[PDB]
């Protein structure tokens, strides 16, 4: 049995591994980094551009981009990059040999579909590949064939419910506000603090200080009232250098414009109205279901008390006699993948592949009749 | 002594003007804009909410919200707030005291929008007179035939109502809620799959206007969608183009296959043959002769060949069928409700103040239909 | 003009608009 | 009170102080204390210890110089409260704190921490009856005598753009980098060192700034200018000696618009401009185009607006109107706007009273700004 690879190209964070394990092999920052400086006379051991945590230990110099923004990969060379060092440096394998189930967030471009099948048969020749939506390969994870997935990671937070296994597309809801907003956001409020951050560097630091020390209030204006009445709630964090920074209302602050986009400037809704508008666009009779059935994805649902908040909002927004259910796993940063490996693990799946014939015989145009 | 004024209430675009002229002179979309960005500076754009061509002007600055949706009215107080500018100094400087009102209802509404609009009417504006009328007969009072089945497709709603010599079949009325704004949304998911993203407010108005410009019906479905397209391009307000392709025909086609959008309901086309079917037999000859469409949704290019074309393949073999429209027909009910309420026999219409004040909402479900 | 006269930094002998060509 | 407001532009290069009443800044120097270079302990070397304004200008040779202000954030208080007590001078205004209302200007997306120790300090040191703290790119349009606009405020310590529409700020459209005049400076130090020549003092600091002020262009074409021989146009200092500039004439200021050139992970004044217009709501865009105005010193280098024409025009959507409105008195254009704010009624609604102050405490300055 050769064991098809899976890897989840997340806007932020890549994850691969092979078909059948527990946890993702390799899980490096999807980033590209770049020496700075140009003019000077460049010393020995160096490289062109750093991929991955290379870019990440030696970020101080380097300049990083991301080459997917709000799930679309806007860079294709950097992409290519990524993808090259997840196969030879990181997993250390032959992408000739394996499939690869790659991931992909619901409504998105086409061509950026088009383009990943293209360049995973043209560029590393693979036997076989699919695209699979990232919701439910989640809700593959959590061992459950109906619920809503509200997935927010790096660049975007989609919302897919499904019943007993049958998706609605119609129902699906899209928001660009995820992760990286949240960083510019942090950062933004940390300027008005007096901690002045800018570099794409400087960057790194911030989102290290989001995944360490912010949390979702259960209640907003009751915590800013302490905040502003004590500093029971102020937190210092070190910076690589050695400097120590106190962050106070703004732990939860960061995390609060998941559920209020209007301190970010967009007129959408919040996390928990985009989940009540999903159920609701949903027929009158499976909603009950999607109500006992909310599982949370992503990295950017890992913060303290967000399941609690999630909960309280839907129970607000929602009828009394229905029962809410925020389903959050504690692994569930890697749920994405790990439904994956389950779904390139399985018997049935071998007939749900992109052969290189079909991508030879229909050409790239055939992701957008096999994969959804 | 006081002529009625004349309210086509449209969910996109209401159509306000005195009866007796000859085409509304005070149109303006129905929204209500709200300014989300700081004012900083003395001197700035004065008051919080937007309503007319103000918001038009500087449809960027603002956060645009629709009191109407699918013929229904959502935000009471924003249509409360609409009507009172259709009384302004900028369009039909009037009071409201003095003069009756001829509002228009989408068919098949719920009585308690009815209800609520007719006490807005009578209590924050004490207007002597009110009546509620169909957008149907006052197309055909438009066209001046008494006979045929009005098809309007507005931005809410969709409804084909057929009547027969002014006698109208209240129970073969059909109406479904897929409709231009249903359009726009729709164009706007297929552009966010083609590359463009309009999730603003302001946005949503852009959107609308390329399903008004570059947007066309194919006349066959299936051909068109295997056949390859050249990507036509359209000119975003700042500069920036942006190439449509195959969404330029995908988002219209909404209106003749609803489950695009996982509705189920019947398309238009299906609307307008149930709608003659539903009636007696001996009257489905006539009706078919007689279409008459309105509403700004039936300008898409190619709407009456695809029509036609769909009506021909439901209807009965051999059977005359002309699908007539006026010239103007964003215009066509605001025009007949002044025709109409021109007339002496509209004095006998009212639902006087007096009957309001005794009877209540039910003179208001007495007198209208 | 003459009120900025006294004022030591005022760039003067240069244009106050620049502007891309008109388009009809 | 009805006593003329005064009105101090607190540049971080040069401050700008005058009355309301007048058109321009009667007053205005730069902002730096300068002490005696040597520790002075006897008797008849420079007296006083602490030189602002012009006499830091007679003796500029033997000071130290020690700017408070850096990047638009105070870093030395007492060299700041020293600074805003000297305004106060019989040099310059020569009147009492006490009587007269203040308008002061910060830049934009500036600490908390600072405002309030500035309105702490006006409060309590000063016996000022009210305050108000002003954003100058509110106040180039006010300036200007026009309600839109996109200011692109390109000041000694901070380049910041912001775009109004009607008197409506975008508060998340704004941006802001750290190059600014100082750091033009800095690596113009560095050119110079590459023709040969050492300004190692911070006075001679402040001489290269005089060579930056006075021979420094922007060339369209700066690879063309680079391959063509240069005049090595011939600068004299304040001894008597000249130098020959050459080249770096025209490359210490191309790091404004290609700052990755020094390896500094900045925008560009370009950039921050182009995407501060782009970030707004797309129908204002064109009239963001339409309207762009400039302000403050660094605006002020030789050639800077045909560059900025180009690097707009190639980053704007083709066939774009764009009118880089460049006033010829931007330098003094945020203190004439203060000015004008301060003129109106409605000033007299928007300071805070110093009781006001007193009782809501600190968060009073916080909340009446906006
Ligand atoms: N423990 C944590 N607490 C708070 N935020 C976290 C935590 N772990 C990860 N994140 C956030 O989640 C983001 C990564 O999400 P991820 O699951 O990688 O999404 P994607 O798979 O689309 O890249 C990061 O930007 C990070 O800020
Ligand atoms: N030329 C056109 N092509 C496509 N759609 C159009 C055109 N003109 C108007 N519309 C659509 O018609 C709608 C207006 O319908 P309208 O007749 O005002 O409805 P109502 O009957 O409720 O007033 C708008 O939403 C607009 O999108
Ligand atoms: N003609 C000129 N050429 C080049 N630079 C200039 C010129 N005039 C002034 N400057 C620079 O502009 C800076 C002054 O900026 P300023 O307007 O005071 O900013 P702020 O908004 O902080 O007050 C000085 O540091 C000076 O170097
Ligand atoms: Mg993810
Ligand atoms: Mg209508
Ligand atoms: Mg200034």
């Amino acid at each position: 049995d050769i064991a098809a690879l899976v890897v989840d190209n997340g806007s932020g964070m890549c994850k691969a591994g092979f078909a059948g394990d527990d946890a993702p092999r390799a899980v490096f920052p999807s980033i590209v980094g770049r020496p700075r400086h140009q003019g000077v006379m460049v010393g020995m051991g160096q490289k062109d551009s750093y991929v991955g945590d290379e870019a990440q230990s030696k970020r101080g110099i380097l300049t990083l981009k991301y080459p997917i923004e709000h799930g679309i990969v806007t860079n294709w060379d950097d992409m290519e990059k990524i993808w090259h060092h997840t196969f030879y440096n990181e997993l250390r394998v032959a992408p000739e040999e394996h499939p690869v189930l790659l991931t992909e967030a619901p409504l998105n471009p086409k061509a950026n579909r088009e383009k990943m099948t293209q360049i995973m048969f043209e560029t590393f020749n693979t036997p076989a590949m699919y695209v699979a939506i990232q919701a439910v390969l989640s809700l593959y994870a959590s061992g459950r064939t109906t619920g809503i997935v509200m997935d927010s990671g790096d660049g975007v937070t989609h919302t897919v419910p499904i019943y007993e296994g049958y998706a609605l597309p119609h129902a699906i809801l899209r928001l660009d506000l995820a992760g990286r907003d949240l960083t510019d956001y942090l950062m933004k409020i940390l300027t008005e603090r007096g901690y002045s951050f800018t570099t794409t560097a400087e960057r790194e630091i911030v989102r290290d200080i989001k995944e360490k020390l912010c949390y979702v209030a259960l209640d907003f204006e009751q915590e800013m009232a302490t905040a502003a009445s004590s500093s029971s709630l102020e937190k210092s964090y070190e910076l690589p250098d050695g400097q120590v920074i106190t962050i106070g209302n703004e732990r939860f602050r960061c995390p609060e414009a998941l559920f209020q986009p209007s301190f970010l400037g967009m007129e959408s809704c919040g996390i928990h109205e985009t989940t009540f508008n999903s159920i609701m666009k949903c027929d009158v009779d499976i909603r009950k279901d999607l109500y006992a059935n909310t599982v949370l994805s992503g990295g950017t649902t890992m913060y303290p008390g967000i399941a609690d908040r999630m909960q309280k909002e839907i129970t607000a927004l929602a009828p009394s006699t229905m029962k809410i259910k925020i389903i959050a796993p504690p692994e569930r940063k890697y749920s994405v993948w790990i439904g994956g490996s389950i779904l390139a693990s399985l018997s049935t799946f071998q007939q749900m592949w992109i052969s290189k014939q079909e991508y030879d015989e229909s050409g790239p145009s055939i992701v957008h009749r096999k994969c959804f | 002594a006081n002529q009625p004024v004349v309210i086509d209430n449209g969910s996109g675009v209401i159509k306000a003007g005195f009866a007796g002229d000859q085409i509304p002179k005070y149109c303006f979309p129905n929204y209500v804009g709200r300014p989300k960005h700081v004012r900083v500076m003395a001197g700035a754009l004065e008051g919080d909410i937007f309503i007319g061509p103000k918001a038009e002007e500087h449809r960027g600055l603002l956060s645009i919200r629709y009191p109407m949706e699918h013929g229904i009215v959502k935000d009471w107080n924003d249509m409360e707030r609409i009507w009172q500018y259709v009384y302004s100094k900028d369009q039909l400087q009037t009071f409201s005291e003095e003069h009756p009102v001829l509002l228009t209802e989408a068919p098949l509404n719920p009585r308690k929008n009815r209800e609520r609009a007719a006490e807005v009417f009578f209590e924050t504006f004490n207007v002597p007179a009110l009546f509620i009328s169909m957008q149907a007969v006052l197309s055909l009072y438009a066209t001046g035939r008494t006979t045929g089945v009005v098809l309007d497709s507005g931005d809410g709603v969709t409804h084909a109502v057929p009547i027969y010599e002014g006698f109208a079949m209240p129970h073969s009325i059909m109406r479904i809620d897929i409709a231009g704004r249903d359009v726009s949304r729709f164009l706007r998911l297929y552009l966010r799959k083609e590359g463009y993203d309009f999730h603003s407010s302001s946005e949503f108005e852009i959107v609308k206007a390329i399903k008004e410009r570059a947007c066309y019906l194919s006349i066959n479905p299936q051909k068109d969608e295997t056949l390859e397209t050249e990507k036509a391009q359209y000119y975003l307000p700042d500069g920036s183009t942006i190439e449509i392709g195959p969404s330029r025909f995908r988002a219209p086609e909404l209106l003749f296959r609803p489950d695009l959008i996982g509705e189920e309901s019947e398309g238009i086309h299906e609307v307008l043959v149930f709608a003659i079917q539903k009636s007696d037999m001996d009257l489905r000859r006539t009706l078919f002769s007689n279409i008459v469409l309105s509403g700004g949704s039936t300008l898409f290019k190619g709407f009456g060949d695809r029509l036609l074309s769909e009506v021909k393949k439901l209807a009965p073999k051999d059977v005359k069928i002309r699908i007539s429209a006026p010239q103007e027909r964003l215009y066509s009910t605001w025009i007949g409700g002044s025709i109409l309420a021109s007339l002496d026999t509209f004095k006998k219409m009212w639902v006087s103040k007096k009957e309001y004040e005794e009877d209540g909402a039910r003179s208001i479900h007495r007198k209208t239909f | 003009d003459p009120k900025y006269a006294d004022l030591p930094g005022i760039a003067r002998n240069e244009p106050d608009v620049y502007e891309t060509s008109d388009l009809p």
